[PDB]
Protein backbone atom coordinates (compact mmCIF):
# COMPACT_ATOMS: atom_id res chain seq x y z
CA UNK A 1 0.00 0.00 0.00
CA UNK A 2 2.41 2.52 -1.27
CA UNK A 3 2.73 4.29 -4.49
CA UNK A 4 5.35 6.64 -5.57
CA UNK A 5 5.87 9.14 -8.26
CA UNK A 6 8.45 7.43 -10.56
CA UNK A 7 7.59 9.47 -13.70
CA UNK A 8 5.51 11.99 -14.58
CA UNK A 9 5.22 13.85 -17.66
CA UNK A 10 3.64 16.95 -19.91
CA UNK A 11 1.91 17.42 -23.53
CA UNK A 12 2.56 19.83 -25.57
CA UNK A 13 -0.88 21.98 -26.83
CA UNK A 14 -2.03 22.18 -23.07
CA UNK A 15 -5.07 21.31 -23.07
CA UNK A 16 -6.87 19.71 -20.34
CA UNK A 17 -7.46 16.18 -20.66
CA UNK A 18 -10.26 13.49 -19.53
CA UNK A 19 -9.59 9.79 -20.17
CA UNK A 20 -7.48 7.18 -19.02
CA UNK A 21 -7.80 3.73 -19.74
CA UNK A 22 -5.73 0.20 -19.22
CA UNK A 23 -6.19 -2.08 -21.83
CA UNK A 24 -7.66 -4.98 -19.35
CA UNK A 25 -7.45 -7.38 -22.03
CA UNK A 26 -4.04 -7.88 -21.92
CA UNK A 27 -2.87 -12.08 -22.59
CA UNK A 28 -1.11 -12.71 -19.71
CA UNK A 29 2.71 -11.31 -19.81
CA UNK A 30 2.11 -8.55 -22.44
CA UNK A 31 3.09 -5.28 -21.83
CA UNK A 32 0.97 -2.75 -20.05
CA UNK A 33 -0.27 -0.55 -22.69
CA UNK A 34 -2.64 2.25 -22.31
CA UNK A 35 -4.19 5.50 -23.70
CA UNK A 36 -5.13 9.13 -22.90
CA UNK A 37 -7.74 11.51 -24.92
CA UNK A 38 -7.43 15.45 -25.03
CA UNK A 39 -8.72 18.50 -26.68
CA UNK A 40 -9.04 16.62 -30.17
CA UNK A 41 -5.89 14.26 -29.71
CA UNK A 42 -5.58 10.50 -28.99
CA UNK A 43 -2.11 9.45 -27.32
CA UNK A 44 -0.80 5.78 -26.81
CA UNK A 45 1.81 4.80 -24.44
CA UNK A 46 3.12 1.77 -22.81
CA UNK A 47 4.32 1.78 -18.95
CA UNK A 48 7.85 0.16 -18.83
CA UNK A 49 10.27 -0.46 -15.89
CA UNK A 50 11.85 2.26 -14.03
CA UNK A 51 9.49 4.68 -14.29
CA UNK A 52 9.80 4.44 -18.19
CA UNK A 53 7.08 4.94 -20.49
CA UNK A 54 7.06 5.34 -24.15
CA UNK A 55 4.84 7.19 -26.34
CA UNK A 56 3.11 4.83 -28.83
CA UNK A 57 0.84 6.66 -30.82
CA UNK A 58 -1.23 9.46 -31.55
CA UNK A 59 -3.74 10.83 -33.55
CA UNK A 60 -5.88 13.91 -34.04
CA UNK A 61 -8.93 15.18 -36.06
CA UNK A 62 -8.74 18.52 -37.86
CA UNK A 63 -11.55 18.94 -40.00
CA UNK A 64 -13.71 20.41 -36.53
CA UNK A 65 -12.98 21.81 -33.27
CA UNK A 66 -14.36 19.37 -30.33
CA UNK A 67 -13.25 17.77 -26.87
CA UNK A 68 -12.87 14.60 -26.94
CA UNK A 69 -14.50 13.10 -23.69
CA UNK A 70 -14.28 9.30 -23.20
CA UNK A 71 -12.63 5.71 -24.08
CA UNK A 72 -12.96 2.66 -23.68
CA UNK A 73 -10.79 -0.47 -25.22
CA UNK A 74 -12.32 -3.85 -26.49
CA UNK A 75 -11.37 -6.32 -28.62
CA UNK A 76 -12.48 -8.02 -31.68
CA UNK A 77 -13.91 -11.92 -31.80
CA UNK A 78 -13.00 -12.26 -35.26
CA UNK A 79 -9.62 -11.51 -35.52
CA UNK A 80 -7.99 -10.78 -31.36
CA UNK A 81 -7.33 -7.47 -32.44
CA UNK A 82 -7.37 -4.50 -29.61
CA UNK A 83 -9.88 -1.77 -30.31
CA UNK A 84 -10.93 1.10 -28.92
CA UNK A 85 -13.97 4.19 -29.28
CA UNK A 86 -13.84 7.53 -28.50
CA UNK A 87 -16.24 10.24 -28.63
CA UNK A 88 -16.30 14.14 -27.74
CA UNK A 89 -18.33 17.41 -27.84
CA UNK A 90 -19.73 16.68 -31.29
CA UNK A 91 -21.52 13.51 -30.30
CA UNK A 92 -20.16 11.05 -32.98
CA UNK A 93 -18.60 8.00 -31.95
CA UNK A 94 -15.15 6.34 -33.57
CA UNK A 95 -13.59 3.47 -33.85
CA UNK A 96 -10.17 2.59 -34.78
CA UNK A 97 -8.38 -0.03 -34.80
CA UNK A 98 -4.35 0.36 -33.89
CA UNK A 99 -3.10 -2.49 -35.72
CA UNK A 100 -4.20 -1.02 -38.96
CA UNK A 101 -3.79 2.68 -37.50
CA UNK A 102 -7.83 3.66 -38.38
CA UNK A 103 -10.83 4.24 -37.92
CA UNK A 104 -13.08 1.58 -39.31
CA UNK A 105 -16.57 2.69 -37.68
CA UNK A 106 -18.46 6.11 -36.76
CA UNK A 107 -21.78 6.18 -35.53
CA UNK A 108 -23.79 9.48 -35.04
CA UNK A 109 -27.21 9.31 -33.95
CA UNK A 110 -27.16 11.75 -31.00
CA UNK A 111 -27.80 15.27 -30.16
CA UNK A 112 -25.35 16.74 -28.06
CA UNK A 113 -22.15 15.95 -26.20
CA UNK A 114 -21.06 12.35 -25.25
CA UNK A 115 -20.32 11.63 -21.94
CA UNK A 116 -19.06 8.07 -21.31
CA UNK A 117 -18.57 4.50 -22.88
CA UNK A 118 -18.64 1.06 -21.41
CA UNK A 119 -19.10 -2.44 -22.81
CA UNK A 120 -21.07 -5.31 -21.48
CA UNK A 121 -18.99 -7.52 -19.30
CA UNK A 122 -19.38 -10.47 -21.67
CA UNK A 123 -21.09 -9.67 -25.08
CA UNK A 124 -18.14 -7.25 -26.79
CA UNK A 125 -20.47 -6.01 -29.33
CA UNK A 126 -22.81 -3.79 -27.48
CA UNK A 127 -21.90 -0.57 -26.29
CA UNK A 128 -23.55 1.45 -24.52
CA UNK A 129 -23.39 5.59 -24.92
CA UNK A 130 -24.73 8.02 -22.43
CA UNK A 131 -25.14 11.66 -23.64
CA UNK A 132 -26.71 14.82 -22.94
CA UNK A 133 -29.50 14.30 -25.37
CA UNK A 134 -31.28 13.03 -21.68
CA UNK A 135 -30.93 9.61 -24.14
CA UNK A 136 -29.14 6.88 -23.10
CA UNK A 137 -28.24 4.90 -26.49
CA UNK A 138 -27.06 0.96 -27.18
CA UNK A 139 -25.53 -0.59 -30.58
CA UNK A 140 -24.32 -3.52 -31.89
CA UNK A 141 -21.03 -2.48 -33.11
CA UNK A 142 -20.75 -5.72 -34.57
CA UNK A 143 -24.22 -5.38 -37.06
CA UNK A 144 -24.27 -1.54 -36.93
CA UNK A 145 -27.62 -1.53 -35.67
CA UNK A 146 -29.26 0.66 -32.60
CA UNK A 147 -30.66 -1.35 -29.91
CA UNK A 148 -32.68 0.52 -27.31
CA UNK A 149 -33.51 3.86 -26.30
CA UNK A 150 -33.90 4.14 -22.61
CA UNK A 151 -35.74 7.65 -21.90
CA UNK A 152 -39.08 9.45 -22.46
CA UNK A 153 -42.34 9.60 -20.38
CA UNK A 154 -39.95 8.76 -17.57
CA UNK A 155 -36.05 9.26 -18.18
CA UNK A 156 -33.86 11.98 -17.25
CA UNK A 157 -35.06 14.99 -17.39
CA UNK A 158 -31.69 17.29 -17.52
CA UNK A 159 -28.47 15.69 -19.58
CA UNK A 160 -27.56 12.11 -18.26
CA UNK A 161 -24.10 12.20 -16.43
CA UNK A 162 -22.73 8.54 -16.07
CA UNK A 163 -23.52 4.85 -16.29
CA UNK A 164 -22.49 1.74 -14.71
CA UNK A 165 -22.86 -1.87 -15.63
CA UNK A 166 -23.44 -4.56 -13.03
CA UNK A 167 -20.45 -6.63 -11.70
CA UNK A 168 -22.87 -9.56 -14.25
CA UNK A 169 -23.90 -7.57 -16.89
CA UNK A 170 -27.77 -7.20 -16.94
CA UNK A 171 -28.32 -4.06 -15.02
CA UNK A 172 -27.14 -0.89 -14.96
CA UNK A 173 -27.73 2.68 -12.93
CA UNK A 174 -27.25 6.20 -14.44
CA UNK A 175 -27.02 9.75 -12.97
CA UNK A 176 -27.20 13.28 -14.09
CA UNK A 177 -27.88 16.51 -13.01
CA UNK A 178 -31.52 16.31 -11.96
CA UNK A 179 -30.24 14.95 -8.46
CA UNK A 180 -32.06 11.80 -10.13
CA UNK A 181 -30.75 8.32 -10.11
CA UNK A 182 -32.73 5.15 -11.85
CA UNK A 183 -32.83 1.85 -12.63
CA UNK A 184 -32.77 -0.20 -15.81
CA UNK A 185 -32.80 -4.12 -16.45
CA UNK A 186 -31.58 -5.98 -19.29
CA UNK A 187 -32.80 -9.19 -18.00
CA UNK A 188 -36.26 -9.04 -19.51
CA UNK A 189 -37.44 -11.72 -22.21
CA UNK A 190 -38.27 -9.01 -24.14
CA UNK A 191 -34.70 -7.16 -23.99
CA UNK A 192 -32.94 -10.46 -24.64
CA UNK A 193 -35.15 -11.61 -27.67
CA UNK A 194 -34.04 -7.89 -29.32
CA UNK A 195 -30.54 -8.68 -28.76
CA UNK A 196 -30.59 -11.96 -30.71
CA UNK A 197 -32.66 -10.23 -32.80
CA UNK A 198 -30.22 -7.18 -33.28
CA UNK A 199 -27.71 -10.28 -33.90
CA UNK A 200 -29.76 -11.14 -37.03
CA UNK A 201 -30.58 -8.65 -39.93
CA UNK A 202 -29.37 -8.39 -43.40
CA UNK A 203 -30.52 -4.98 -44.92
CA UNK A 204 -30.46 -6.19 -48.53
CA UNK A 205 -32.73 -8.86 -46.76
CA UNK A 206 -36.02 -7.02 -46.33
CA UNK A 207 -37.44 -3.29 -46.93
CA UNK A 208 -37.44 -3.35 -43.55
CA UNK A 209 -35.42 -1.12 -41.19
CA UNK A 210 -35.02 -2.38 -38.15
CA UNK A 211 -37.31 -2.06 -35.31
CA UNK A 212 -35.82 -0.51 -31.88
CA UNK A 213 -36.84 -0.41 -28.44
CA UNK A 214 -38.35 2.22 -26.82
CA UNK A 215 -37.93 2.04 -22.53
CA UNK A 216 -39.94 4.74 -20.90
CA UNK A 217 -40.20 3.78 -17.21
CA UNK A 218 -37.00 2.93 -14.75
CA UNK A 219 -37.15 -0.19 -12.94
CA UNK A 220 -37.13 1.95 -9.45
CA UNK A 221 -35.55 5.72 -8.72
CA UNK A 222 -35.26 8.56 -6.46
CA UNK A 223 -33.42 11.85 -5.61
CA UNK A 224 -33.32 11.95 -1.97
CA UNK A 225 -29.22 10.72 -1.62
CA UNK A 226 -28.00 14.26 -2.56
CA UNK A 227 -29.39 17.71 -3.11
CA UNK A 228 -26.72 18.13 -5.67
CA UNK A 229 -25.68 16.83 -9.28
CA UNK A 230 -24.83 13.22 -9.38
CA UNK A 231 -21.68 12.37 -11.54
CA UNK A 232 -20.42 8.96 -11.16
CA UNK A 233 -22.02 6.05 -9.69
CA UNK A 234 -20.42 2.10 -9.57
CA UNK A 235 -22.34 -1.12 -8.35
CA UNK A 236 -20.61 -2.88 -5.49
CA UNK A 237 -21.78 -6.48 -5.58
CA UNK A 238 -24.89 -5.83 -4.91
CA UNK A 239 -24.63 -2.45 -3.21
CA UNK A 240 -24.09 1.24 -4.71
CA UNK A 241 -21.32 3.89 -4.72
CA UNK A 242 -22.19 7.90 -5.64
CA UNK A 243 -20.82 11.18 -5.66
CA UNK A 244 -21.65 14.41 -5.22
CA UNK A 245 -20.04 17.91 -5.48
CA UNK A 246 -21.15 18.18 -1.36
CA UNK A 247 -16.96 16.58 -0.49
CA UNK A 248 -18.45 12.89 0.42
CA UNK A 249 -19.15 9.42 -1.28
CA UNK A 250 -21.56 7.44 -0.15
CA UNK A 251 -22.56 3.85 -0.59
CA UNK A 252 -26.27 2.69 -0.22
CA UNK A 253 -28.75 -0.10 -1.12
CA UNK A 254 -32.20 0.22 -2.13
CA UNK A 255 -35.24 0.11 -0.08
CA UNK A 256 -34.79 -1.91 3.44
CA UNK A 257 -31.50 -3.93 4.46
CA UNK A 258 -33.47 -6.52 4.22
CA UNK A 259 -34.43 -6.36 0.49
CA UNK A 260 -33.29 -8.23 -2.16
CA UNK A 261 -32.12 -6.50 -5.17
CA UNK A 262 -33.70 -8.92 -7.51
CA UNK A 263 -37.73 -8.47 -6.05
CA UNK A 264 -37.97 -4.88 -5.82
CA UNK A 265 -41.43 -3.36 -7.06
CA UNK A 266 -41.14 -0.50 -9.39
CA UNK A 267 -43.15 1.82 -7.14
CA UNK A 268 -40.46 1.24 -4.19
CA UNK A 269 -40.59 4.21 -2.46
CA UNK A 270 -37.55 3.99 0.09
CA UNK A 271 -33.81 2.86 0.00
CA UNK A 272 -31.47 2.28 2.84
CA UNK A 273 -27.99 4.06 3.33
CA UNK A 274 -25.08 2.06 4.62
CA UNK A 275 -22.18 4.73 5.21
CA UNK A 276 -20.25 7.65 3.96
CA UNK A 277 -16.82 8.40 2.47
CA UNK A 278 -14.63 11.20 2.88
CA UNK A 279 -12.17 13.97 1.30
CA UNK A 280 -12.18 17.33 0.96
CA UNK A 281 -12.42 19.85 -2.13
CA UNK A 282 -13.97 18.23 -4.50
CA UNK A 283 -16.23 21.72 -5.20
CA UNK A 284 -16.71 21.35 -8.99
CA UNK A 285 -18.38 18.51 -10.90
CA UNK A 286 -16.75 16.42 -13.72
CA UNK A 287 -14.76 13.97 -11.18
CA UNK A 288 -14.45 10.21 -11.33
CA UNK A 289 -13.35 7.33 -9.44
CA UNK A 290 -12.04 3.88 -10.29
CA UNK A 291 -11.54 0.94 -8.54
CA UNK A 292 -9.09 -2.30 -9.02
CA UNK A 293 -10.50 -5.21 -10.96
CA UNK A 294 -10.12 -7.43 -7.80
CA UNK A 295 -12.50 -4.93 -5.92
CA UNK A 296 -10.14 -4.11 -3.17
CA UNK A 297 -8.80 -0.57 -3.53
CA UNK A 298 -10.21 3.03 -3.93
CA UNK A 299 -8.84 5.71 -5.84
CA UNK A 300 -9.79 9.11 -6.26
CA UNK A 301 -8.51 12.62 -8.02
CA UNK A 302 -8.53 15.81 -6.43
CA UNK A 303 -8.85 19.49 -6.91
CA UNK A 304 -5.75 20.80 -5.23
CA UNK A 305 -3.88 18.04 -7.24
CA UNK A 306 -4.21 15.64 -3.74
CA UNK A 307 -4.96 11.71 -3.47
CA UNK A 308 -7.44 9.89 -1.52
CA UNK A 309 -7.25 6.01 -1.15
CA UNK A 310 -9.37 3.62 0.82
CA UNK A 311 -9.37 -0.26 0.62
CA UNK A 312 -12.58 -2.17 -0.39
CA UNK A 313 -11.37 -4.86 2.52
CA UNK A 314 -13.36 -5.38 5.90
CA UNK A 315 -12.05 -2.00 6.52
CA UNK A 316 -15.29 -0.34 8.64
CA UNK A 317 -16.04 2.31 6.39
CA UNK A 318 -17.41 4.19 9.76
CA UNK A 319 -13.08 3.99 10.41
CA UNK A 320 -12.40 2.14 7.35
CA UNK A 321 -9.05 3.70 5.66
CA UNK A 322 -7.34 7.25 4.91
CA UNK A 323 -4.17 7.35 2.67
CA UNK A 324 -3.19 10.62 0.33
CA UNK A 325 -0.02 10.17 -1.79
CA UNK A 326 0.73 13.75 -2.53
CA UNK A 327 3.58 15.48 -4.60
CA UNK A 328 4.60 19.33 -4.72
CA UNK A 329 3.84 20.08 -8.78
CA UNK A 330 1.01 20.39 -10.12
CA UNK A 331 -2.83 21.00 -7.65
CA UNK A 332 -4.78 22.32 -10.50
CA UNK A 333 -6.98 19.36 -10.73
CA UNK A 334 -7.23 15.72 -10.93
CA UNK A 335 -9.77 14.46 -13.36
CA UNK A 336 -9.72 9.99 -13.69
CA UNK A 337 -7.75 7.01 -12.04
CA UNK A 338 -7.07 3.48 -13.83
CA UNK A 339 -5.69 0.87 -12.73
CA UNK A 340 -4.02 -2.46 -14.32
CA UNK A 341 -5.51 -5.67 -14.50
CA UNK A 342 -3.38 -6.39 -11.07
CA UNK A 343 -2.45 -3.75 -9.37
CA UNK A 344 0.69 -2.45 -10.10
CA UNK A 345 0.48 1.07 -11.05
CA UNK A 346 -1.94 3.83 -10.76
CA UNK A 347 -1.99 6.66 -13.73
CA UNK A 348 -4.13 10.06 -13.29
CA UNK A 349 -4.28 13.27 -14.99
CA UNK A 350 -3.80 16.48 -14.31
CA UNK A 351 -6.05 19.51 -15.51
CA UNK A 352 -3.16 20.64 -17.33
CA UNK A 353 -2.25 18.19 -19.86
CA UNK A 354 -0.05 16.75 -17.59
CA UNK A 355 0.38 13.07 -16.98
CA UNK A 356 1.34 11.28 -13.88
CA UNK A 357 2.44 7.77 -12.18
CA UNK A 358 2.60 6.03 -9.37
CA UNK A 359 4.30 2.60 -8.99
CA UNK A 360 2.88 0.67 -5.95
CA UNK A 361 5.64 -0.84 -3.23
CA UNK A 362 2.61 -3.05 -1.98
CA UNK B 1 -36.10 22.79 17.61
CA UNK B 2 -34.40 19.42 19.22
CA UNK B 3 -35.48 17.18 16.61
CA UNK B 4 -31.64 16.36 15.29
CA UNK B 5 -30.93 15.33 19.25
CA UNK B 6 -33.89 13.07 19.73
CA UNK B 7 -32.86 11.64 16.04
CA UNK B 8 -29.27 11.08 16.88
CA UNK B 9 -30.29 9.32 20.11
CA UNK B 10 -32.25 6.51 18.53
CA UNK B 11 -29.85 6.27 15.83
CA UNK B 12 -27.43 5.20 18.21
CA UNK B 13 -28.61 1.60 19.17
CA UNK B 14 -30.23 2.25 15.14
CA UNK B 15 -26.63 2.09 14.45
CA UNK B 16 -25.34 -0.08 16.54
CA UNK B 17 -27.80 -2.80 15.28
CA UNK B 18 -27.44 -1.59 11.30
CA UNK B 19 -23.59 -1.92 11.53
CA UNK B 20 -23.40 -5.62 13.11
CA UNK B 21 -26.26 -6.25 10.23
CA UNK B 22 -24.27 -4.09 7.40
CA UNK B 23 -21.23 -5.96 8.54
CA UNK B 24 -22.93 -9.59 7.83
CA UNK B 25 -23.81 -7.75 4.73
CA UNK B 26 -19.98 -6.78 3.33
CA UNK B 27 -19.10 -10.32 4.67
CA UNK B 28 -21.76 -11.96 2.33
CA UNK B 29 -21.45 -9.56 -0.40
CA UNK B 30 -17.91 -9.88 -0.77
CA UNK B 31 -18.11 -13.42 -1.01
CA UNK B 32 -20.16 -13.29 -4.41
CA UNK B 33 -17.13 -10.63 -5.28
CA UNK B 34 -15.07 -13.60 -5.45
CA UNK B 35 -17.12 -15.53 -7.09
CA UNK B 36 -18.15 -13.45 -9.84
CA UNK B 37 -14.75 -11.80 -9.57
CA UNK B 38 -12.98 -15.55 -10.46
CA UNK C 1 -26.33 31.11 -0.17
CA UNK C 2 -25.25 28.08 -0.63
CA UNK C 3 -28.63 26.81 -1.59
CA UNK C 4 -28.44 29.54 -4.30
CA UNK C 5 -24.93 29.39 -5.55
CA UNK C 6 -25.13 27.69 -9.00
CA UNK C 7 -22.73 25.11 -9.75
CA UNK C 8 -19.10 25.23 -11.32
CA UNK C 9 -17.95 22.60 -13.97
CA UNK C 10 -14.13 23.92 -14.16
CA UNK C 11 -11.86 25.54 -11.53
CA UNK C 12 -12.63 28.83 -9.98
CA UNK C 13 -10.59 30.71 -12.17
CA UNK C 14 5.56 40.70 -47.09
CA UNK C 15 6.86 44.48 -47.73
CA UNK C 16 7.86 43.42 -51.51
CA UNK C 17 4.64 43.23 -53.89
CA UNK C 18 7.26 40.83 -55.86
CA UNK C 19 5.20 38.27 -57.81
CA UNK C 20 3.22 34.95 -57.83
CA UNK C 21 5.81 33.26 -56.55
CA UNK C 22 4.43 33.53 -53.36
CA UNK C 23 1.96 30.84 -54.56
CA UNK C 24 5.06 28.88 -55.26
CA UNK C 25 6.28 30.33 -51.65
CA UNK C 26 3.31 28.63 -49.92
CA UNK C 27 2.37 24.93 -51.03
CA UNK C 28 6.34 23.71 -50.25
CA UNK C 29 7.37 25.04 -46.92
CA UNK C 30 9.68 22.97 -45.85
CA UNK C 31 12.00 20.17 -47.31
CA UNK C 32 13.43 22.24 -50.04
CA UNK C 33 12.03 24.85 -50.98
CA UNK C 34 13.04 25.57 -54.85
CA UNK C 35 14.11 28.39 -56.26
CA UNK C 36 15.95 29.69 -53.58
CA UNK C 37 14.17 33.27 -53.60
CA UNK C 38 10.59 32.76 -52.14
CA UNK C 39 11.97 33.06 -48.57
CA UNK C 40 12.05 36.97 -49.23
CA UNK C 41 8.15 36.62 -50.04
CA UNK C 42 7.91 35.19 -46.70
Amino acid sequence: YSFKCVNSLKEDHNQPLFGVQFNWHSKEGDPLVFATVGSNRVTLYECHSQGEIRLLQSYVDADADENFYTCAWTYDSNTSHPLLAVAGSRGIIRIINPITMQCIKHYVGHGNAINELKFHPRDPNLLLSVSKDHALRLWNIQTDTLVAIFGGVEGHRDEVLSADYDLLGEKIMSCGMDHSLKLWRINSKRMMNAIKESYDYNPNKTNRPFISQKIHFPDFSTRDIHRNYVDCVRWLGDLILSKSCENAIVCWKPGKMEDDIDKIKPSESNVTILGRFDYSQCDIWYMRFSMDFWQKMLALGNQVGKLYVWDLEVEDPHKAKCTTLTHHKCGAAIRQTSFSRDSSILIAVCDDASIWRWDRLR
Amino acid sequence: KRVKSEYMRLRQLKRFRRADEVKSMFSSNRQKILERTE
Amino acid sequence: RPRLQAQRKFAQSPPPATQISDLSKRKPKTEDFLTFLCLRGS
